[PDB]
């Protein structure tokens, strides 16, 4: 086990990229992108479990233009 | 003398997986606040056919591991063991043993 | 006197003090209970279809975290879904007694709040299920919409997060037992388990089949 | 069979309690008032209902052993427990995690 | 206190392996009904396996009235210890093995035989009528699907000249995908896969009692932390049985040269820092890419077949899976 | 964010009348009526649409008319005024009480300021009127909200 | 642990099986007490194979056949008790003394 | 590193003899039957300590997984809730069995210690699944083929002695003089 060089590549910096990827294309992704989407969560799961209560996917408040 | 290799971690892993329920049920212990079954002889009958066939599997595991270093005469002899215990299997279907 | 049905003053001081860490480990306790409370699959009357529609596709039940479990030992939440009569009254308090100790009943529909249309004259409906079990969240409507039942769960998640970890002594029932000996004559039971092979169906009785 | 009557403030069973596991008898009746603690009791009114519990078992000791008769007693205890509240003897609990006030609201006497 | 480094690193990937399979159950089974799944907890449901199991700790694990006390508590501790001990077999990675036992696909079938006693001392001790009817039925289902599963491993041990699970997956590492055992044992793999699915998955199990032959199964009177061992101890065996599919038949840690285009389930550019960590952890764990395809399959196969009754469940293991398990062993031999 | 300190306790004693903007699924509102209640403040969570005119309900005795359902007379139950009755019960060894109103977004703008100008005129008494929805729970005094 | 301590373990595991073979009143507890005797002849047998004739184990082969016999003797053995229980509705070894003299 | 093979021997040798007293002396038979798996697992722990990796893995499969499941089904089938507790039935013949069992034990220990065993200092088990399988098909071949004949007979016999007689229970087949169905024709009679 690497102390802090290769561990942070798996635990922190790459799962933070997937959470940006998970927010953007999850409901609008195609039939091929969705099956690849479930693989990165089933692989970076001890990474994505750490930065779980820091990011909230709640929708942005609307502007009420009417 | 102990010439088995690979069993040094088996005694440690036997204790730690045994410490998975006894410590978690104790970790929960500090955080928490006309009776008839009918005698149907099929629970015995499904288990008898297991014992006759859990023993057949044990007898074929030295054969299967040491097969490709034995030859054909040890395959004719090991075919008698399988072909007889097939007749034990046809006897169980036909005599309604494992019917449920 | 002065006040009918008075409120007893809290003489206990409620010294509920803790540091930051024990209220940080209390946030994990309260979050993990409100977010995954499993409902009992209970339903009697018309307000079960309103709740069974929420299990399905158009409204997701298991989106707040509610996986329905059909036995009172695994489940904790129980949505009182439909009219309770005089029968099904002790079959419901038996359903409530056999649950692990943070239970949180919610009421549902106008019939478990007051006995909605069966308050005026019905000879067997328990008017409101708070006569039987303590309810956490009420919910009127006849039936409530399946958008409105997920509102009462939203109000219930506001009730779990208030709950304190060291106030778990009131989550266990008390024992104010008494014992009296009666002089009632015991009777044999009425409903034994025989319908077809009862010896009253196989033949018509005498002195009545002559004119039959 | 364990005939019983389980209301909210009253749990009349037909049998005597031997350390949690109730055994059904033919002679005795167990009663525990307020298993959930909604009303904050005191020393006197836990003994006042014994003047109504042992009265109602003795006065109705000529009828059958049905759950209609165990309910008919319990519907008179829970109408005596309310008459304690409308006389102001006992009061509601405030440590209780639920606050539905099932026996009416607190109200003042004559405006 | 677990001073072995390999023994702690395995106990985490046997713990995070459960929470993957719980979360994958609530999102694949919610995809096939056209609903969201558990939102609102974590980002999109990632904390649904944490929070479902953490609430099971904080409940009053109370007994029923007249029950055996020492067998109620020891009920779940016999179902889950041998399926947790038998993770000592699976050698995920080229440069990782916890213990090289000279057998181990025979030690796994040995240890998986103790689990019918754990369904027996839990069905008996909970002490109502509908848990003896459900306990004796759940015990008589791991019985029937155990001889077909032990003969699928007999065939793949004939080809491998051993039972050591490194020596099995080393015989499939010479040709990458040409020498996986599925291509040479296409009828002993379905015998493994149907029998393993019929010992731990949720299609051939009487726990959802929408058919009402019993009340709610054998885990009816269980609650709290004891129920968490029957629930978060069923996916421990779903992962291990899916691991041993991707160890025995499909080659564990075996795959050709990764130097390809962007269509290799990864990013875009060739030499990024993102593909070097999608290779090096794959140079540490290659099998849990394969092992989370059958967990993806076993969840998806739950909604594909109808709920077969117990009268036809044991008319599958004895009358079909065992005779096919025999003739596969002879066909794997010469005859 | 995640780790909340005790700033919600000192913000309520300073302003006197808060306004919480919680996520509309609930569950994260109530972690702030626990730090409030750990510091001696009791909490009376009422309902905002259920309250009538807050002059007649909070500080005055009000006649709650029960449902007669055709089988009774028109009774009038004169309940005691809620804020003065629930304060006389609580001993002065603790602090006052709050009124954690839920579904507060259906009170009129006049009844917001009446819940603002009453928490100063009444000593050791506060309100936390939960109003509106947001992605993250955040608070502000009611003095700024009625002018918004 | 030497060879001697396995044998005194096997010789003690035998004689608890004897005490259950003679004193037990359930018809099934005699069958479990028979299985203790058929393990003490296994614990004697592998222990004779490890320290004596270690290179070619003739004891661990002979230890295999004792398990398969006793598994086949307890499969026959419980079939007999289950034939008695359908006729005589108890299992009491002080109730099967009708073939006395 | 060697004293942890002695401590784990005496902790397994005390795991069997406290469970072996449990399968004999305990008052309930289901608690007696479940502890029989404690005997069979702990004995299987000793076989690994005696360098018998295959005979241990074949014992958890048969004795714990097949025989002990066979015992437990055959006790849930006979409970009947009628123990009748006639403990002083006729005499104190449970103390006469404590003398022969203690007599055999003191007899065997005198035999074990004083007998010179010719223990060899060679390393055992050169992969004892290969030299146990070259015994099944060279030397121990005829006991291996007779184990197949024994097991087939044990399935013919144990089925016909435990199956239900739902084919024809009232079957008066024939007669010279009267015979009941499925019974030996020598009718019971007292002189
Ligand atoms: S109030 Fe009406 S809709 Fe609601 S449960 Fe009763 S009958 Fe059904």
């Amino acid at each position: 086990g690497v102390y802090g060089a290769l561990a942070g590549l798996y635990l922190l910096v790459v799962p933070a990229i997937v959470y940006a990827y998970l927010n953007a294309r999850w409901y609008v992704a195609s039939s091929f992108e969705r099956a690849f989407m479930y693989f990165l969560v089933t692989f970076f799961f001890p990474g994505l479990l750490l930065l779980a209560p820091f990011i909230n996917f709640r929708p942005q408040p609307r502007s009420l233009n009417s | 003398v102990f010439v088995l290799s690979g069993y040094e971690y088996f005694l440690g892993f036997l204790i730690i997986c045994s410490l998975v329920p006894v410590l978690a049920l104790a970790a929960s212990a500090l955080l928490r606040p006309g009776a008839w079954i009918q005698f149907n002889v099929r629970y015995y009958m499904f288990a008898l056919v297991f014992v006759i066939f859990d023993v057949e599997t044990v007898f074929l595991y030295p054969w299967a591991v040491a097969f490709h270093q034995l030859g054909l005469l040890a395959f004719i002899e090991a075919l008698i063991f399988i072909a007889i215990l097939v007749v034990a299997l046809v006897y169980a279907w036909r005599k309604r043993a494992l019917e449920w | 006197p002065a006040i009918l049905n008075p409120i007893a003053r809290p003489e206990v001081p409620q010294e509920l003090a803790e540091n930051i860490i024990l209220t940080s480990l209390n946030d994990v306790y309260d979050w993990a209970r409100l977010s995954s409370l499993w409902p009992l699959m209970y339903g009697t009357a018309c307000c079960f279809i309103e709740f069974a529609a929420m299990i399905g596709s158009r409204f997701d039940f298991d989106r707040f975290g509610l996986v329905p479990r059909n036995s009172p030992r695994q489940a904790d939440l129980i949505i009182t879904s439909g009219t309770i009569t005089m029968k099904m009254a002790p079959a419901l308090v038996r359903l409530y007694e056999q649950m692990p100790s943070p239970k949180y009943v919610i009421a549902m529909g106008a019939c478990t709040i007051t006995g909605g249309m069966f308050s005026s004259d019905s000879y067997s409906a328990v008017r409101g299920v708070d006569k039987l079990i303590p309810v956490d969240v009420y919910l009127p409507g006849c039936p409530p919409r399946p958008e409105a039942i997920m509102d009462a769960i939203v109000k219930l998640r506001k009730k779990i997060a208030n709950e304190h970890i060291n106030e778990r002594g009131n989550l266990a029932q008390t024992h104010r037992l008494f014992t009296a000996k009666h002089k009632m004559k015991p009777v044999p039971p009425i409903l034994t388990g025989q319908y077809l092979n009862a010896p009253s169906r196989q033949a018509p009785p005498p002195a009545l089949a002559a004119a039959m | 069979m364990l005939l019983k009557s389980t209301t909210r403030h009253v749990h009349i069973y037909a049998g005597h309690v031997v350390d949690g596991e109730v055994h059904p008898d033919t002679e005795t009746l167990t009663l525990n008032v307020d298993p959930d603690n909604e009303l904050e009791w005191n020393e006197a009114a836990l003994a006042k209902v014994e003047a109504k519990f042992r009265e109602l078992v003795a006065n109705a000791a000529g009828e059958d052993l049905t759950e209609y008769n165990l309910r008919r007693i319990g519907s008179d205890l829970e109408h005596f427990i309310r008459s304690l509240l409308m006389q102001g003897e006992i009061g509601y609990n405030l440590n209780s995690r639920v606050r539905n006030y099932s026996l009416g609201i607190p109200r003042v006497n004559h405006s | 206190l677990w001073l072995p480094l390999p023994m702690l690193m395995m106990l985490i990937v046997a713990t995070v392996g459960v929470l993957v399979a719980v979360w994958l159950e609530r999102k694949i089974s919610a995809a096939v009904q056209q609903r969201i799944g558990p939102e609102y907890i974590g980002p999109l449901g990632i904390l649904a396996p944490l929070a479902d199991g953490l609430k099971l700790i904080f409940k009053e694990d109370v007994l029923p009235a007249n029950s055996d006390r020492w067998l109620f508590t020891l009920g779940p501790a016999v179902v889950v210890i041998p399926v947790f001990l038998s993770y000592i077999i699976v050698p995920f990675g080229q440069n990782l093995l916890i213990s090289n036992l000279a057998m181990g696909v025979f030690l796994w079938i040995a240890l998986s035989s103790i689990a019918p006693i754990g369904l027996l001392m839990a069905g008996y001790a909970s002490n109502n009528k509908y848990s003896l009817l459900g306990g004796l039925r759940a015990a008589a289902q791991s019985i029937s699907y155990e001889i077909p599963l032990a003969l699928a491993v007999l065939a793949v041990a004939m080809m491998s000249n051993g039972l050591g699970t490194v020596e099995i997956v080393e015989q499939q590492s010479q040709y990458g995908i040409l020498s996986w055992n599925v291509w040479r044992q296409p009828i002993g793999f379905l015998v493994f896969w149907i029998a393993a699915l019929a010992e731990c998955e949720r299609l051939p199990f009487d726990l959802p009692e929408a058919e009402e032959e019993l009340v709610a199964g054998y885990q009816t009177e269980y609650a709290g932390m004891k129920f968490a061992l029957f629930y978060l101890g069923a996916y421990v065996n779903l992962v291990l049985s899916a691991l041993l599919v991707s160890v025995l038949y499909f080659g564990g840690w075996s795959f050709p040269i990764p130097l390809e285009t962007i269509a290799n389930l990864l990013g875009v550019s060739e030499t990024n820092p993102f593909l070097q960590i999608a290779f090096a952890v794959l140079g540490i764990t290659m099998t849990l890419i394969k092992a989370y395809f059958f967990v993806f399959l076993a969840i998806l196969l739950r909604w594909t077949v109808p709920r077969v009754r117990i009268d036809q469940l044991l008319d599958l293991g004895w009358k079909f899976l065992l005779p096919v398990g025999l003739v596969n062993l002879l066909l794997t031999a010469g005859l | 964010g995640l780790l909340a300190g005790y700033q919600f306790v000192k913000d309520l004693e300073s302003a006197g009348a808060l306004a919480l903007f919680v996520p509309p699924e609930g569950g994260f509102e109530g972690r702030y009526q626990r730090r409030l209640r750990s510091k001696g403040y009791t909490t009376l969570p009422m309902s905002a649409p259920g309250l009538g005119d807050l002059a007649a309900y909070l500080t005055q005795e009000h006649g709650i008319r029960p449902a007669h359902t055709g089988k009774e007379d028109i009774r009038v139950y004169f309940q005691p005024p809620l804020v003065t009755y629930h304060l006389e019960n609580l001993p002065p060894n603790a602090k006052g009480l709050v009124l954690w109103l839920i579904d507060g977004k259906r009170l009129s703008k006049q009844e917001f300021a009446y819940l603002a100008q009453l928490t100063q005129t009444l000593p050791k008494f506060k309100v936390v009127v939960e109003v509106g929805g947001d992605r993250v729970v955040r608070w502000e005094p009611l003095a700024d909200w009625v002018a918004a | 642990m030497q060879l001697t301590y396995v044998l005194i373990l096997a010789a003690l595991l035998f004689c608890i099986g004897i005490y259950g073979l003679v004193t037990s009143r359930n018809a099934v507890r005699v069958l479990m007490s028979i299985e203790l005797l058929l393990n003490a002849v296994n614990l004697n047998l592998i222990g004779f194979a490890n320290y004596l004739d270690g290179q070619q184990i003739k004891g661990q082969v002979f230890a295999v056949f004792v398990i398969t016999v006793a598994a086949a003797e307890a499969a026959v053995g419980l079939a007999i008790i289950l034939a008695i229980y359908r006729n005589r509705d108890t299992v009491d070894m002080e109730k099967f003394n009708l073939l006395k003299w | 590193a060697t004293l942890t093979q002695t401590i784990t021997f005496f902790a397994l040798a005390a795991a069997v003899i406290i469970a072996a007293l449990g399968v004999v002396l305990l008052d309930n038979v289901v608690y007696s039957a479940f502890l029989l798996g404690g005997v069979f697992l702990s004995i299987a722990g000793l076989y690994i300590l005696m360098n018998a990796d295959f005979v241990s893995a074949a014992q958890i499969l048969i004795y714990v997984g097949a025989v002990n499941v066979l015992i437990l089904f055959a006790i849930m089938l006979v409970n009947k809730r009628e123990t009748y507790t006639p403990v002083p039935g006729r005499w104190l013949r449970q103390g006469g069995a404590a003398v022969v069992s203690l007599g055999v034990f003191a007899l065997l220990t005198k035999m074990i210690l004083q007998t010179p065993w010719q223990l060899s200092s060679v390393p055992p088990t050169p992969d004892s699944i290969t030299t146990i399988g070259q015994h099944f098909f060279s030397d121990f071949l005829l006991p291996f083929e007779l184990a197949s004949v024994l097991l087939l007979m044990a399935l013919i016999g144990a089925v016909v002695l435990a199956r239900r007689e739902l084919v024809l229970e009232p079957e008066p087949i024939l007669g010279e003089e009267v015979v009941p169905p499925l019974e030996l024709p020598e009718r019971p009679r007292e002189p």
